[PDB]
DNA sequence: CGTTTGTTTGCACGAACCATATGTAAATAACAATTGA
DNA sequence: TCAATTGTTATTACATATGGTTCGTGCAAACAAACG
């Protein structure tokens, strides 16, 4: 329909063109008969009828008379919806400066006139005169007088003198000035001046002037002489129950403006003294600014209550503005919400939906089926039947939802898996039943959590749910390739219990004919669930493609492992079920099943694992009792020895050998050692102390203590919690940070005295407050990351670039923090990878390194590999599929269209609550460190010069190149190198943290991306989180989206103009067709907040951060926003160009380029 | 230093002038009188003006210097007494109209008083000007202090009711009932209910609803002038069913029935108009439509139509 | 009357009584709050308090 | 709480709050991000255009569902029109190109 | 019946086209202009279309060819 | 609207001048009415139940 | 299909009764801008 | 050309004239009943 959105200054003629009439009175309603009183703010003649096709006076109440205007009242007869589209206008009797263009900081009016904002404010409020081309004899145009100077020059100059006050003077100045001559003079000054501050000021001024002149905007339009009026339905005056009326503040602001305008007209008619008229003009101005912003004027005017009136600008900006509350997010029909239960009988692809909820959500479908099947003659009859809930309505409902997916969403949607589709199964209840395996993905527990259900309506929506969101299609995390449907706690406990072996169990040693025999044996009670037995088991191997060779043998295993073997699908080795099957083992088993057999076998295997684990955890009867928390017998002795040491050291301190601080530190150290000893003794007494005999003396086996089994299997808890239960719970640190010298010796099995509980609360409340106030900033970081990378899609299949980044295992301190296997998995090689001996091509250039290639590399011990990265991709407006990689959510290469930017942002942001986090925020903001590391700007020989209070100037001289670069280095900065040395570009001169800008400028794009990814990944690894580097590289690429033209040459760019890097790349590509290029650039690096706020599309920028600045800049510059973005298309309610709408957008471009 | 408060700027610009000296106002009024006297001499000294005056006298019974001296001594008088307006304008600060608006309205009243002030009475200017300034300020409050404007007579009635209710509150102890005011006041006791029911200041749509959440009053108000989807579907189904039922009728009967109501056309036609079109008697068309309705009433032909009720 | 009614009925420090329990009633009656007119605000309270 | 259709807010033609006005759930910004991360473009569109705001869109969608024709005519959400009229209520001339 | 769509994706490919083509075929079905090419097992039109895609009986190429043939025979 | 005036004429029913606004039990809630209170304005005439 | 008789409604037309308008009284953090060293 | 301060942004009252509203009536038009 419409290809783009154009925003520009509104001329008075334009505003009059919009209007359908002039609001002349502040009256709104007649207070006895509540018909609108004309021609006021709510007028039937101006803004349209109040009732559909009903003339106000009552002479026309039929659709036939549509299109005619009455005569007794002059009201057109049409629909009432027109009230939302007609605008009015107010003819201001005195021009008023638009607040936005006057108080934008920088003030556009001030910058255009080269007048300080202070002076312009003085002029507007009638505090001082300003000359307006008032003769070229004694006073300059811009010169400002006051009452004294103006009076003095009045008698001295009658003619050739033009000094006015208020907004009329500013409008006269703006209209008199000619943009071309000022632009030329400023261009001359810029080319004939040598000063960075003045150069920048001149550059800003010339940019403003050039933008103003290229567009159709005229400076005088910045002064409002006609005020548009919002349509009445957007500022309703509806009646509330009981004769009370609810009104929007805009009505009050408009009434004030109209009142003051009419009073000024009256005063001008009466020829009042200048003082009264000047005060009235001040008041009218203030009313206009209050309407537009209700700020930027010192004191915001409040309404009847003591709360400020909501302005015209206030309704667009902010978390509560239109952009974020009603355009990016909305309330939705066909949606419900309820508590969630477990319902473990479900299959992975379905959810339990209450019958009443299903009936309410699917009402139109039920009506349609009732009409189609003839059970209801008319839709009203169908509604009556549904309300009565007649027996056949339930059958119709069951038919309707047979294969209709629904979307289940939990409150904080931290990542993609927060919304998933399910095939509903009707439940006779009121709580949604959720498959247990998806709780981890949802981060949902069953202590009162609520989940919302959304019904996809169209065929496209249903197919999207079935083929993209179905819980079966999302089993691998989109952040890392790990599975996300791993069984969590009860399933893990059941499997671990049924898999581990005892030493002397019922039925040990006997030989079985297969898993069926083992199940019969155990279930009939002739053998213990875990007795070491030999069993004939048939494995299947898929060495070549497709073929499943059967291998049979006698395996030495347990009854429980043999029983579990029945669940495993065909093409898996038996070695997987021959261990204790902890949580890690189950996850590895599921991952192997997915990587070998596919998706459907993995789903079936997961469901079977869940069922078997639940059943055998139930049969285990694993319970927790007070005796299960065993206290070490050595705890008393250890604490006694620790107290003896503490007393000894306190006496030594009393003897004057060690200061209080050193004694405190040493006491802390000895207490930590004692706590470690206590924990070790507890784990020794609780992990394997279970001792029993097998037809002999005695043997030792891993303990079956319920707490220990829960901790070891990975179901719940950890060694820290176990030691806090039985052993002493270490030392508590007061929220300040100091470690309390007296540690809490008592565990929780034995009571905590009052003081210990107080000390524990000291930290517990601190932790609770920290987690409460941590999600807010993590959510803010996620929002910024999404906004910077929202417009990023895989638009191409192969960029063809040969550039890449060399991935190597991370080692810090001689130990590997992350092996190369995990870093190069799923990424396309950029260059041919050779054996370390250069023997031959190990893998072709552009092969996607899946698990087999990674195993090959590990077996050949390849230390380094060069793979494609999203940051080095040569595509414009997107990135090729080959540079991105594997699409970790799936196994195959990334499809064309996937919105990788949002995926990366969510992957990076969703673990933020596990975090520290401000370090990542600083890294992505690209904040410079407080004391950065002065790097070697250029290569050459270093030398010193002046060293006075103006601190040392350092000169580096190239062998042949000129050396005008000298660095003013502070003396208090310790130099790493000597005076008479030679240094390389990008090397380290001083010492400190490195600013990312310097890294990019001196070492290169690969250097800065490597630095950022390594730092953020170090943070996440320290916290134990796992994120693939693709996402961080995506964020870095979005950060490096801008470049500055060092040498425009033959291109059409300026020098200081900071163009988008893609535009300059395309310009250089095209100029290559010609001979002259002369286009060179320096890649900038902006923080995510800054990079996102400086983008082509002004709608996307105005949506998320400060709206006033973006809108003012777009208006003055006359920006034209081609949508081509996720945020823009979402706002205007059109298919986003990312997913299934990518093909539609491509076809639209096809039709557009004709 | 500097300020943005408009009232402060007005107080600065107005406090420059000295208040006044007694016999100063009489002299200023004298200057105004001399200016108007100059204008009167100019108009009298125009023979055409006198001839026009004679013509208008007959009909009824059947020049810069003077103005400058008038405008001057009017700026001085008003500028001198501007402090008076503020003093008696601060009395109405919190009646729903901002302080500076009241100041300006009082200023307009003050110019009116200066124009109509008479010095020969030997009366202080302040006493005369106070009447006019209070009048202007209070009329402005009555006229443009409410979103739903109410007339001056009704505002006077409301103020009288408020004053008498306040008096009875203390003379009685708890409250006066609307009937009880029918005695202290002399109104039918139905008007008292209307006056009390007169809508108070409308609630701001941005009033934060209870519990200090981010939800405002505007988030709980629904659009009443909307058509429910079910009703629209019912209307479409009814239109289709009516089309089908009229299809199974004789061409002329279906046509006349369609015209007698606004069926998929413009305004309904009267029997006279359809007779004009069908060139048949009005009563004939009435009988035809009655027979058509009778046919439509036949069961097995309108069961769905009755289901539409 | 307006001042007293405004304080008692519509103020941050006078809330509907939590009445779903004897314990809830009693623990609400003896509640210490740092908010209200003259105190901090939940938006900018700070961790130290 | 569940809702197929019901009363719609006044200024912005959108459903109302929770279970007291019989209003619908809030498909917040983060849910929009979740849909964007998927390839679900039609689901998102119907979620924020037909199911929520398009005044002409939702009546047509209801009718279409009633006769078993699951298709939508997305149209323009009313909230965007309100935003346009509100920016234009300032001194800013914002319009739709290539009408 | 239908649980996962992995074979159909293997057929058509790219996981957005699979949605568009299935929607096209299912809409052709829903409006009374076509009939299933596979034995209907009391499935909704979407699931039937996905099953057709799985069998290889329906592709973006086949749908347009059939539409073109229907248009050409519409001349009579 | 037309094609509804026709229906009313066909079935000879009259459009009521009063619309139903009766207080109905909220959907889902199912209980027993244990108490009813009627507050009548002074001037109004009390009904039988009051 | 028209005719005679009888009944209700839509415009238009006073009358009057109250409503309106007008006049008259002598936190925290970060980032640019600006001003001053 | 630095460095500290400032601002923005994010989580009465009485009188008079006229004018509109309400109310009752009439006439012609437009239905409604019952025959021939
Ligand atoms: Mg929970
Ligand atoms: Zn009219
Ligand atoms: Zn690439």
């Amino acid at each position: 329909e419409f290809d783009a959105i154009k925003i520009a200054l509104a001329s008075p003629d334009m505003i009059r063109s919009w209007s359908f009439g002039e609001v002349k009175k502040p009256e709104t309603i007649n207070y006895r008969t509540f018909k609108p009183e004309r021609d006021g703010l709510f007028c039937a003649r101006i803004f349209g009828p109040v009732k559909d096709y009903e003339c106000l006076c009552g002479k026309y109440k039929r659709l036939k008379h549509r299109g005619v205007i009455c005569e007794k009242c002059g009201v057109e007869v049409t629909q009432t919806k027109v009230r939302r589209e007609r605008m009015g206008h107010i003819e201001l009797a005195s021009p008023t400066a638009h607040i936005w263009f006057l108080k934008s900081l920088p003030s556009r009016i001030g910058l255009l006139l080269d007048m300080p904002l202070r002076d312009i404010e003085r002029v507007l409020y009638f505090e001082s005169y300003v000359v307006i081309e008032g003769g070229m004899t004694n006073l300059e145009r811009q010169q400002i007088l006051t009452e004294e100077q103006y009076l003095d020059a009045l008698e001295e100059f009658g003619d050739e003198f033009d000094a006015k006050m208020g907004a009329e003077a500013i409008q006269a100045l703006l209209k008199s000035m000619d943009l071309e001559q000022e632009c030329e003079q400023l261009r001359e000054e810029l080319n004939e001046t040598n000063s960075e501050t003045k150069r920048k000021k001149l550059t800003k001024r010339i940019k403003l002037l050039e933008a103003f002149v290229q567009s159709g905007n005229k400076p005088e339009w910045m002064i409002l002489t006609v005020l548009p009026v919002l349509p009445p339905d957007l500022r309703p005056l509806v009646p509330l129950d009981g004769g009370r009326f609810a009104t929007s503040d805009l009505n009050d602001l408009y009434r004030r403006v109209i009142n003051r305008n009419n009073r000024l007209k009256r005063l001008l008619d009466l020829a009042a003294p200048d003082i009264i008229v000047r005060n009235e003009k001040r008041m009218l101005q203030e009313a206009v600014d209050a309407l537009l912003d209700n700020g930027r004027r010192g004191r915001a005017i409040t309404g009847s209550n003591k709360r400020p009136l909501k302005s015209l600008a206030d309704m667009i900006k902010g978390k509560q503005g239109r952009f974020r509350q009603n355009l990016l997010g909305k309330r939705v029909d066909y949606s419900g919400r309820s508590v969630i239960t477990v319902g473990p009988y479900l299959r992975l692809h379905q959810c339990g939906l209450p019958k009443k909820m299903a009936l309410e959500l699917f009402k139109p479908f039920i009506y349609g089926k009732l009409e189609l099947r003839g059970l209801a003659t008319t839709i009203k009859a169908a509604k009556k039947m549904v309300e009565r809930e007649e027996a056949v309505v339930w059958d119709i409902l069951d038919e309707v939802i047979r294969e209709h997916p629904v979307l289940l969403n939990r409150a904080p949607t931290l990542h993609r898996l927060g919304i998933q589709a399910f095939e509903p199964v009707l439940i006779e209840g009121k709580a949604i039943q959720l498959h247990p395996l998806v709780c981890a993905a949802y981060n949902a527990d069953f202590d009162g959590d609520q989940m919302a259900v959304h019904v996809p309506l169209t065929l496209e929506a249903q197919l999207e749910a079935r083929a993209l969101m179905m819980s079966t299609n999302n089993i691998l995390s989109p952040a890392n390739g790990e599975p996300i449907i791993v069984p969590s706690q009860d399933v893990v406990l059941g499997l671990y219990y049924m898999t581990r072996d005892c030493v002397n169990a019922k039925g040990e040693g006997m030989v079985l004919t297969g898993p069926k025999e083992a199940e019969r044996l155990y279930r009939s009670g002739l053998a213990s669930l875990h007795a070491r037995v030999k069993v004939r088991i048939t494995e299947y191997e898929k060495d070549a493609n497709g073929e499943l060779v059967a291998k049979t043998s006698l395996k030495d295993t347990t009854v429980g492992r043999a029983i579990l073997w029945m669940i495993v699908p065909k093409g898996l080795p038996y070695s997987i079920v021959n261990q204790a099957l902890g949580k890690k083992a189950i996850s590895k088993m599921l991952n192997t099943c997915y990587r070998i057999l596919g998706l459907k076998p993995t789903v079936i295997f997961a469901d079977q694992i869940m069922y078997t684990g639940f059943a055998y955890a139930a049969r285990s009867g694993a319970s927790v009792g007070i005796d299960d928390m065993v206290i070490p017998e050595k705890k008393h002795e250890i604490i006694s020895e620790a107290e003896a040491e503490v007393a000894e050291i306190q006496e030594q301190f009393q003897s004057g050998l060690v200061t209080a601080g050193e004694r405190y530190n040493k006491v802390i150290d000895i207490w930590a050692a004692a706590n470690d000893r206590v924990s070790k003794a507890m784990m020794d007494n609780l992990q394997t102390e279970t001792v029993i005999n097998r037809d002999g003396q005695e043997e030792k086996q891993v303990s079956f203590n319920s707490i220990y089994m829960m901790a070891d299997s990975g179901a719940r808890g950890s060694a820290a919690q176990i030691r806090q239960l039985a052993g002493m719970r270490g030392l508590m640190a007061k929220p300040d940070g100091s470690i309390i010298e007296t540690p809490i010796t008592a565990n929780f099995r034995e009571g905590l005295n009052v003081l210990q509980y107080f000390i524990s609360t000291h930290g517990a409340r601190k932790g609770l407050a920290d987690t409460a106030l941590k999600t807010a900033n993590s959510g803010y970081l996620t929002r910024r990351l999404v906004d910077v990378a929202q417009d990023l899609v895989v638009t191409e299949d192969d960029c063809g670039t040969h550039e890449g980044i060399m991935m190597t295992p991370v080692i810090e301190g001689g130990d590997v923090k992350e092996p190369l296997r995990d870093r190069v998995l799923g990424r396309v090689t950029a260059e041919d990878v050779l054996k370390p001996g250069t023997a031959d091509i190990l893998v072709p250039r552009n092969t996607l390194l899946h698990e087999q290639w990674c195993d090959l590399l590990e077996e050949n011990s390849v230390d380094a590999v060069k793979v494609r990265s999203v940051v080095s991709c040569d595509t414009d407006f997107g990135v090729c599929a080959h540079c991105y990689g594997r699409d970790l959510a799936r196994g195959h290469i990334i499809n064309k269209g996937e919105a990788i930017g949002v995926i990366a942002a969510q992957s990076i942001g969703e673990p933020g609550t596990q975090l520290g986090l401000p370090r990542v925020a600083d890294l992505f903001e690209a904040r410079r460190p407080k004391e950065p590391a002065i790097l070697a700007e250029i290569s050459g020989i270093v030398s010193f010069g002046k060293e006075t209070k103006g601190k040392r100037r350092l000169v580096i001289t190239p062998v042949d190149g000129s050396d005008p670069y000298e660095e003013m280095i502070p003396k208090w900065r310790q130099l790493n190198v000597f005076e008479g040395e030679r240094v390389e570009r990008g090397d380290v001169i001083s010492d400190g943290p490195e600013a990312p800008h310097d890294i990019l400028r001196l070492r290169g794009v690969h250097a800065v991306t490597r630095y950022i990814v390594n730092e953020v990944q170090d943070v996440y690894r320290l916290q134990g989180v796992k994120i693939n580097d693709k996402h961080i590289e995506v964020i870095v690429r979005q950060m490096l989206r801008k470049a500055t033209i060092v040498n425009a040459g033959s291109s059409d760019f300026l020098e200081g103009e900071q163009v988008e890097y893609s535009r300059v790349k395309i310009a250089n590509r095209e100029l290559e067709a010609n001979g002259k290029v002369g286009a060179t650039y320096s890649r900038d690096l902006l923080g995510i907040t800054k990079a996102s706020l400086a983008t082509e599309s002004f709608i996307s920028a105005a949506s998320f951060q400060e709206t006033t600045r973006v809108l003012t800049e777009a208006a003055v510059a006359g920006k034209r926003d081609e949508l081509r973005g996720l945020k823009e298309n979402v706002i205007v309610g059109r298919l986003i160009p990312a997913g299934t709408g990518y093909a539609y957008h491509q076809d639209r471009m096809r039709r557009r380029a004709a | 230093g500097r300020t943005t408060d408009p009232v402060r700027m007005y107080m600065r610009e107005m406090g420059t002038v000295e208040l006044l000296t007694r016999e100063g106002e009489i002299d200023i009024a004298k200057r105004i009188e001399d200016g108007i006297n100059q204008v009167q001499c100019s108009v009298a000294e125009y023979p055409e003006a006198i001839t026009y005056l004679l013509e208008q006298y007959d009909r009824v019974e059947a020049m810069s210097i003077g103005e400058a001296k008038a405008r001057r001594a009017k700026k001085e008088m008003v500028e001198a007494n501007l402090r008076l307006v503020i003093s008696i304008a601060k009395k109405y600060t919190n009646r729903g109209l901002q302080f500076l608006d009241l100041i300006q309205e009082g200023n307009i009243g003050l110019m009116k008083a200066v124009d109509k002030f008479e010095y020969r009475r030997g009366y202080k200017f302040s006493t005369y000007a106070t009447w006019w300034i209070r009048q202007a300020i209070t009329r402005s409050i009555a006229d443009q202090a409410r979103t739903i404007r109410i007339p001056v007579h009704m505002i006077e009635t409301i103020n009288k009711l408020n004053r008498i209710s306040r008096q009875m509150l203390q003379e009685m102890g708890r409250e006066p009932t609307p009937e009880e005011l029918a005695e202290r006041m002399l109104m039918p006791e139905d008007k008292i209910r209307k006056v009390l029911k007169i809508a108070k200041e409308p609630i701001s749509m941005e009033t934060p609803i209870g519990d200090d959440e981010d939800s405002h009053l505007g988030d709980f108000i629904e659009d009443t002038t909307l058509e429910l989807p079910l009703d629209s579907a019912t209307t479409e189904s009814l239109r289709a069913a009516t089309h089908d039922v009229l299809a199974g009728l004789t061409a002329r009967e279906a046509k006349v029935l369609r015209m007698r109501f606004g069926i998929d056309m413009n305004t309904d036609y009267t029997l006279e108009e359809v007779g004009k079109q069908f060139d048949v008697t009005r009563e004939r068309i009435r009988q035809i439509e009655a027979k058509a309705l009778r046919k439509l009433r036949h069961p097995s032909r309108s069961e769905v139509l009755r289901s539409f009720l | 009357s307006a001042a007293v009614k405004e304080f008692f009925g519509s103020s941050q420090l006078s809330q509907f009584m939590d009445q779903n329990n004897p314990l809830s009633e009693i623990t609400h009656k003896r509640r210490i709050s740092a908010l209200g007119p003259g105190g901090l605000t939940r938006e900018r309270a700070g961790f130290e308090v | 709480h569940a809702r197929s259709t019901g009363s719609y807010s006044l200024v912005t033609q959108q459903p109302l709050g929770g279970k007291a006005q019989f209003g619908g759930q809030r498909f917040g910004e983060m849910e929009v991000w979740a849909l964007e991360a998927y390839g679900a473009a039609y689901t998102l569109q119907e979620m924020l255009t037909v199911k929520s705001d398009d005044v002409n869109g939702r009546t047509k969608m209801y009718k279409n569902i009633v006769d078993g024709n699951h298709q939508m005519e997305p149209g323009m959400p009313e909230s965007f029109n309100v935003l346009l009229k509100e920016i234009r209520s300032l001194g800013i001339n914002i319009e739709l190109e290539d009408e | 019946a239908r649980v996962t769509v992995q074979d159909a994706v293997e057929k058509i490919g790219n996981r957005f086209d699979l949605v568009l083509v299935a929607a096209r075929r299912a809409r052709q079905m829903q409006v009374g202009g076509k009939d299933p090419l596979v034995p209907e097992e009391n499935d909704k039109t979407t699931v039937i279309a996905l099953r057709e895609i799985e069998e290889g009986l329906i592709n973006n190429q086949i749908l347009d060819v059939r539409e073109r043939q229907e248009q050409q025979e519409q001349e009579a | 609207t037309p094609e509804e005036k026709l229906l009313r004429a066909i079935f000879g029913e009259k459009a009521s001048d009063v619309k139903d606004s009766s207080l109905r039990v909220p959907n889902g809630v199912s209980g027993t009415v244990i108490d009813v209170q009627v507050f009548t304005r002074d001037g109004v005439e009390k009904d039988k139940r009051a």
